[PDB]
């Protein structure tokens, strides 16, 4: 039973002013809805489409293409660990193994209570500063397996 | 005494699970030089292609075996049995109930649907040979 | 224009073309997937790779894509270069890694472009040992099945559906090797042109669901060149038959009319041929008992009673051929021949004919529509009636982006560059209807109004274009502002198109459209006009003429007509059912010659088993005025020996000879056409539409069956093991066999099906064209009956008064549906679910005055009858009007423009 | 900068009116490709475009467009403020100006240092990055990221 809220709708129409076409606001509109609800539900695809004046198959095409826009329910805190080449040399596999022991899940899966979802991600742009991970909008560098339980405790 | 490769009576065989092996692909009918095979495709509610009718005119048949080698399911095979004879030429026309035997014949183990991507009962998507599980476009993993 | 060097040889090609369409026109086989002649080049599949050198002395060059490379003067390319051949084989190898082992149970098998290109590259050995990716499927409705595992990601489906056809509910999802083509969720594909996806997709992802019920391979099909019978556009089709039943409908390329695309009503509305209720033998009534007669008995029996009658009248049909109506006209005489359509429908059709023949404005062909710069659509809901014109109008609206790109020196085939330059800029399109149309997404302005108000806007545009045109007093300033917008776009256009039609049910709308075209013709514009008619041979029956059906019913109930020969007509659509059933009961002898089972054959005294278009030959005249020949697909007597299905012209000619001299005459088709030409000068062009039955390709007859047709000694072996003789065709140049000619370079215009060595798919049509995407090599079939007149007409001064609602009386606003409004195709079982529920559409203010809402069953009265329908709510419908679905079971199309005296809630 | 008059309309009294925007991405590497950046900016799936035409003529919304890296744009104030002659004579090499060069991996001092062109890789590895960590030998190096 999806409805666009009156503040999400005003935020989408705020960014339609900054482009020639309202089609250009589609990425930000998906991120606006996901920021409020954790993920983009199925009824939000038709909701965003009718506001922007583009077909729903165009909105769904964009949302499935982009990795960060989520079309499946996630946890309260998303853990995104780097698995690219410089983090592979600095020991990401030990970080991945420590994350799979504290959480008792596999990447792509959420925890049973729904607190955390574990996802691999590309290079975060922090390659010189060691193995890297992100929890929500927070970047943690110089990762060690011993640091994994204390770091996770902050996010409840 | 007949060798195993003897080209006598034409039968249709069955799967080791017990279903008819013919998927009504019509390759045997077109590869026959004499034009002695007629068949029509039917489809179950499960989605399995099977022949609605299968008709071989044995008066015209020359027992060349081009139908057997055309078949991509091993359903149609030529058996060592030459014992045929009739008073009427109309009784040389064999229907599917005169051709479908109880087992797999010369090739005991081959099942075509295990290879095929198409989904029928007992084999959903990703349950075929050398086939991975379907990944949805909405999946969180990149 | 340009000269290129290919593999050492030298050729002359068009410079504007790219290298793939240049080399395919010369007969050089290059494999390809993502390119289409209609859709343009995008460069995705990388299959069309050739090696390009800088000059004649450069020995080591580079691999380019021939669909993306211009054929400039001085080009040096090598198709057969070893590095190019290895790469082209690798592209097929990469596509074969994830392809399922599905060819025996794939409906595309034997007609698969991927199968042809795999063999053509010469890749036959698998090296890949890993797992294959799989996809789940969607439900896409009753017409198209979905199997995403077979997809090769060529992007042809989305480029056709969104870019070309302007559909909104198909897209591409995902990324990398997990790309998914389909809908966002399951459900019916909403586009009226969805069914072209089965030809457009080079694999078996999108396949015909109506053909997969009774599937057969392409080599087992019997094909004939035929014409679509579902509306007046005249799309060329190639129907295929196996075991005495029509199996699928294929597009038959015609570079003048339809080219690569059909509509969904044409493609999927063929199921009425395959009904078990059709009459197969002549049937004569004896009180309550029914007697079955053979052809000789039926003719002698009918002409005994017809000799004793004092006056015989004949009722023709718009869905009957020109040879069938003329034979009926020859049997009763031209003074006793009636057209079978109502007087008001007759009046709109002859006025539509008058402006085409005498207006002095050229009427464009269906592909010529795509070159026009402005389109005004007056009254014709063209997507629901004449659907291929709406597809052609969408391409005309995209001409603005092609003009901008040409100024920036972007090539015509580089479609993604042209679309990027465009950015929603459109040629102006102005449509008028009673409600919203499916052209509203691309229309510059939509005008929802009653039909007199649509005509009054049409006369005011003509008066604002020319001072001599009559004026419309009483126009408000709000409408006056919009009229100036339309007039500045029309007068500023270099090539405007005016579209109207008879389906609006108003004489004044057709009169308003001729005034706009006349006012633009006086300004110096190269103006075209298009009128859409109702049925396949509406224009042909109008050229022949005759009295209206209402006059015929008068001659029955006033005693003067002793007998009536109804030809392929269900009279309920054209006139009141109670009047028809009463007037056919007073007649001593009623004879019906129809291929379909109709309600008026219950009390009929003699029924003749007429043939449908699949089992008949004849000429139909489309909305443009082009006479086109359709050929018989199959002999229905071959499988069932009791079947006495003859052509309508063959039944009526034989009856006339038995009436004169007591001897039956089963005539030939060319003798009937010759008889038409002598008596009717206006139908003289039909002789040249197709050659006669003595036409040969070096002594060979044109083949109906592919050369690898199977089962000759087993098809009929369950009835008799003795093979029967092959059916002999004396009417046409075609043979009911595979022993004939279907060469791509044969000097002919009528091509039954396309097949070439190494090209088993619909891509084999490239071998039959002069240039790919052009015309057929020796000319497209069909001839225009009339040329543009030297002088035009006068201005029509019959301006209607403004529409006013009345208390009690409700005007009936016509609503048309592609899957319900046509007589034959609504009897197809696959159309029963695609058609909507019967409804009644009301303005919100009028439903508030009536006290009803959406879903309430409401009762009304037409002609003393009572029909109850559930209410639907229409905001764009103006008050005083009532929306009805035309041409359904119960709602005749004669009801358009009628009045409903009483309307109240059902109890 | 919008309240000091360095952005918006009538910047520094001249007729020039420029309005700057920041729009964050949704996470695909192909969005860094310049024609696919234009499609991502337009709100489409980030496919690249075929060249020709170039974005200088037909770019974002079919308008003339220029796409430049962040570090390319940051060199431009140095050139205009100091002069064309200063920038040419920074290094005596065929590549002009300074570059952000660095070493990452299991090295003693991973980091980033602004250096002119023509600096050798060994100088970056052994003087700036401090060489390999103790107990590690040098096997191979990629000069410019993952695509090299
Ligand atoms: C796959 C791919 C990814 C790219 N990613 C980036 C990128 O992240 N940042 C960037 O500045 N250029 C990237 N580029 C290069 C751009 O396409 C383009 O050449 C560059 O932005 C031009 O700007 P410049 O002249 O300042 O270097 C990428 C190119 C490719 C082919
Ligand atoms: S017998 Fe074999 S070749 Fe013939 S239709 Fe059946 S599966 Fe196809
Ligand atoms: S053995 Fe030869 S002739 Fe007999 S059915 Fe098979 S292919 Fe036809
Ligand atoms: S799409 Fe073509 S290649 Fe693929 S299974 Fe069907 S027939 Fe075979
Ligand atoms: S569904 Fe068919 S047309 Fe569309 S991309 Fe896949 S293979 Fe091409
Ligand atoms: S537009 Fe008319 S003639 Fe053409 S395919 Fe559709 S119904 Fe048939
Ligand atoms: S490779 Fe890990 S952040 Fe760059
Ligand atoms: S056909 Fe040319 S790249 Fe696809
Ligand atoms: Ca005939």
């Amino acid at each position: 039973a999806f409805e666009l809220s009156a503040a999400e709708r005003e935020a989408i129409e705020h960014e339609m002013h900054h482009y020639e076409d309202p089609r250009a606001a589609s990425i930000e509109a998906l991120k606006i809805v996901q920021k409020q609800r954790g993920w983009v539900p199925d009824g939000a695809i038709h909701a965003i489409a009718d506001v922007l004046g583009i077909p729903a198959s165009d909105v769904e095409g964009v949302a499935t293409f982009y990795s960060q826009i989520f079309r499946q329910p996630v946890g309260r805190h998303v853990i995104r660990y780097c698995d690219s080449v410089v983090c592979h040399i600095n020991g990401y596999q030990g970080i991945q193994a420590a994350l799979e022991k504290k959480l008792n899940i596999k990447p792509g899966q959420t925890t049973f209570d729904g607190r955390f979802t574990l996802l691999p991600t590309c290079c975060l742009g922090n390659c010189d500063k060691g193995p890297n991970m992100m929890i929500d909008e927070d970047t943690h560098a110089h990762l060690t397996p011993e640091a994994i339980p204390e770091l996770l405790e902050r996010y409840k | 005494y007949l060798p195993p490769r003897y080209r006598g009576r034409i039968v249709l065989t069955r799967d080791p699970d017990g279903e008819e092996r013919c998927v009504a692909c019509n390759l045997c009918a077109v590869a026959c030089p004499v034009g002695c095979i007629s068949l029509q495709k039917a489809e179950t509610k499960d989605g399995r292609w099977y022949p609605e009718f299968f008709r071989i005119n044995f008066s015209r048949c020359i027992f060349c075996g081009l139908c057997e080698e055309a078949c991509p399911t091993t359903a149609i095979q030529l058996t060592p049995d030459f014992e045929m004879g009739e008073y009427k030429r109309q009784d040389l026309v064999y229907e599917k109930e005169d051709l479908l035997i109880s087992g797999p014949g010369k090739y005991p183990e081959y099942n075509f649907y295990r290879m095929a991507g198409m989904a029928i009962d007992g084999k959903d998507k990703g349950e075929a040979e050398n086939e991975a599980k379907p990944i949805d476009v909405k999946s969180l993993l990149p | 224009m340009a000269t290129i060097h290919v593999d050492g040889k030298e050729y002359e090609v068009n410079g504007a073309d790219n290298l793939l369409e240049a080399c395919l026109s010369l007969g050089l086989d290059i494999p390809y997937f993502c390119w289409h002649p209609a859709l343009g080049s995008v460069g995705a599949c990388r299959q069309c790779a050739v090696k390009q050198y800088q000059n004649a002395e450069d020995t080591r060059g580079r691999l380019v894509m021939s669909c993306m490379t211009p054929a400039s003067d001085g080009t040096f390319i090598s198709i057969d270069d070893e590095e190019a051949k290895q790469f082209r084989e690798s592209v097929v190898e990469w596509l074969m890694t994830n392809h399922p082992h599905d060819c025996p149970v794939c409906e595309e098998g034997g007609n698969c472009h991927l199968q042809d290109m795999t063999v053509m590259t010469g890749h036959s050995f698998r090296r890949y040992r890993f797992t294959k990716r799989t996809h789940r499927n969607q439900d896409l409705g009753p017409f198209i099945s979905h199997e995403m595992n077979r997809c090769i990601a060529c992007y042809r489906c989305v480029r056709y559906y969104k870019d070309y056809a302007d559909g909104t509910d198909l897209g591409v999802y995902g990324a990398h090797d997990n790309v998914y083509f389909g809908r966002p969720e399951d459900g019916t594909l909403e586009s009226e042109f969805s069914g072209n996806l089965v030809e457009i997709c080079p694999t078996g992802v999108f396949t015909d669901k109506t053909h997969s019920e009774r599937y057969n391979r392409k080599w087992d099909m019997q094909f004939a060149p035929s014409i679509c019978q579902q509306c007046s556009i005249g799309c060329n089709i190639s129907p295929g038959e196996r075991y005495g039943e029509l199996r699928r409908i294929e597009n038959r390329y015609n570079g003048t009319v339809n080219h690569y695309f059909l509509c969904d009503r044409g493609r999927f509305g063929y199921g009425y041929v395959n009904l078990k209720d059709r009459p197969r033998q002549p049937v004569q009534r004896r009180g309550d008992d029914f007697i079955t007669l053979n052809a000789e008995q039926a003719m002698q029996g009918a002409a005994d009673i017809l000799r004793q009658s004092k006056k015989v009248i004949g009722i023709g049909s718009p869905r009957a051929s020109v040879e069938s109506n003329f034979a009926l006209r020859e049997l009763v005489g031209e003074e006793n021949f009636y057209t079978g359509i109502a007087h008001g429908e007759q009046e709109r059709l002859q006025l539509a004919l008058k402006v085409l023949r005498e207006g002095g404005i050229y009427t464009p062909a269906l592909r010529e529509i795509e070159s026009y710069d402005a389109v005004l659509v007056l009254g014709e809901d063209v997507t629901q009636t004449g659907a291929r014109v709406a597809l052609a109008v969408r391409q005309a609206v995209k001409g603005k982006a092609r003009e901008m790109a040409a100024a920036q020196k972007v090539a015509d085939w580089q479609i993604a560059a042209i679309l990027n330059i465009g950015q929603r800029a459109k040629h102006p399109l102005f449509v008028t209807n009673v409600d919203d149309t499916r052209l509203d997404d691309i229309a510059a302005w939509t005008y929802r109004a009653p039909v007199e108000d649509q005509a009054r806007l049409g006369f005011a545009i003509a008066h604002a274009l020319d001072n001599s045109a009559p004026a419309v007093d009483g126009i408000e300033p709000e409408l006056q502002s919009k009229i100036d917008v339309i007039v500045q776009a029309l007068a500023g256009a270099k090539k405007p198109l005016i579209i109207s039609g008879t389906n609006a049910g108003s004489l004044e709308v057709i009169q308003a459209a001729a005034n706009v075209a006349k006012a633009l013709k006086g300004r110096g514009a190269d103006v075209g006009i298009t009128m859409i008619a109702r049925s396949v041979n509406s224009m042909g029956l109008g050229i022949m003429g005759g009295g209206s059906l209402e006059e015929a019913l008068t001659e029955l109930e006033t005693g003067r007509a002793d007998a009536v020969v109804v030809l392929e007509n269900d009279l309920h659509r054209h006139a009141s059912a109670i009047r028809v059933n009463a007037a056919l009961a007073k007649a001593p002898l009623v004879m019906v010659v129809d291929h379909q089972r109709t309600a008026i054959m219950e009390n009929a005294h003699l029924v003749l088993s007429a043939a449908s278009f699949a089992e008949s030959d004849g000429t139909v005249i489309n909305n443009e005025g082009r006479a086109q020949r359709f050929f018989q697909v199959y002999d229905p007597a071959y499988y069932d020996s009791k079947t006495v299905m003859l052509e309508s012209w063959r039944w009526l000619h034989s009856l006339h000879s038995t009436l004169l001299s007591r001897e039956v005459d089963w005539t030939q088709l060319d003798h009937v056409i010759d008889a038409v030409v002598a008596k009717i000068p206006e139908l003289a062009g039909i002789k040249d539409a197709a050659p006669d039955a003595t036409f040969r390709i070096r002594g060979q007859k044109l083949a109906r069956e592919p050369h690898r047709y199977s089962g000759r000694t087993a098809m009929r072996a369950n009835i008799s093991v003795h093979e029967p003789r092959q059916p002999q065709d004396i009417d046409t140049m075609f043979t009911f066999s595979m022993e004939g000619n279907n060469q791509p370079t044969a000097h002919r215009s009528q091509v039954p099906f396309a097949w070439a060595p190494g090209w088993n798919s619909p891509q084999a049509w490239n071998k039959f064209q002069d240039e790919v995407g052009g015309k057929l090599r020796f000319g497209d079939p069909g001839v225009r009956l009339f040329e543009t007149s030297e002088n035009g007409l006068d201005y029509f001064t019959s301006v209607p008064a403004r529409f006013q609602p009345q208390d009690g009386k409700w005007r009936i606003a016509p609503y048309y549906h592609l899957f319900g409004s046509d007589e034959l195709s609504q009897r197809a079982p696959v159309f029963q679910s695609r058609m909507p529920q019967p409804y009644i559409k009301l303005n919100p203010a009028d439903a508030a005055k009536l006290g009803v809402n959406a879903g309430t069953r409401v009762s009304f009265s037409y002609d003393g009858n009572t029909v109850t329908l559930p209410v639907e709510i229409a905001e764009g419908l103006t008050a005083g009007q009532v929306g009805l679905p035309m041409g359904m079971s119960g709602i005749a199309p004669v009801l358009a423009g009628a009045h409903l005296e009483d309307l109240k809630e059902a109890q | 900068a919008t309240e000091a008059g360095l952005l918006g309309k009538n910047i520094m009294g001249t007729g020039f009116d420029f309005e700057l925007f920041v729009h964050t991405g949704a996470g695909r590497y192909i969005c860094g490709e310049e024609t696919a950046l234009i499609n991502s900016l337009e709100g489409r799936r980030a496919n690249p475009r075929s060249k020709p035409p170039f974005p200088a003529t037909s770019g974002a919304w079919g308008k003339p467009t220029c796409v430049n890296n962040v570090e390319t744009l940051c060199n431009v104030p140095a050139i205009l403020a100091n002069g064309v002659e200063w920038y040419q004579n920074i290094s005596k090499s065929k590549d002009a100006g300074t570059k952000l060069m660095g070493f990452s991996g299991r090295v003693k001092n991973p980091g980033l240092w602004e250096l002119p062109f023509g600096t050798t890789a060994r100088e970056i590895l052994e003087d700036y990055a401090g060489g390999m960590r103790d107990g590690l030998k040098f096997k191979a190096w990629q000069p410019g990221g993952a695509g090299t």
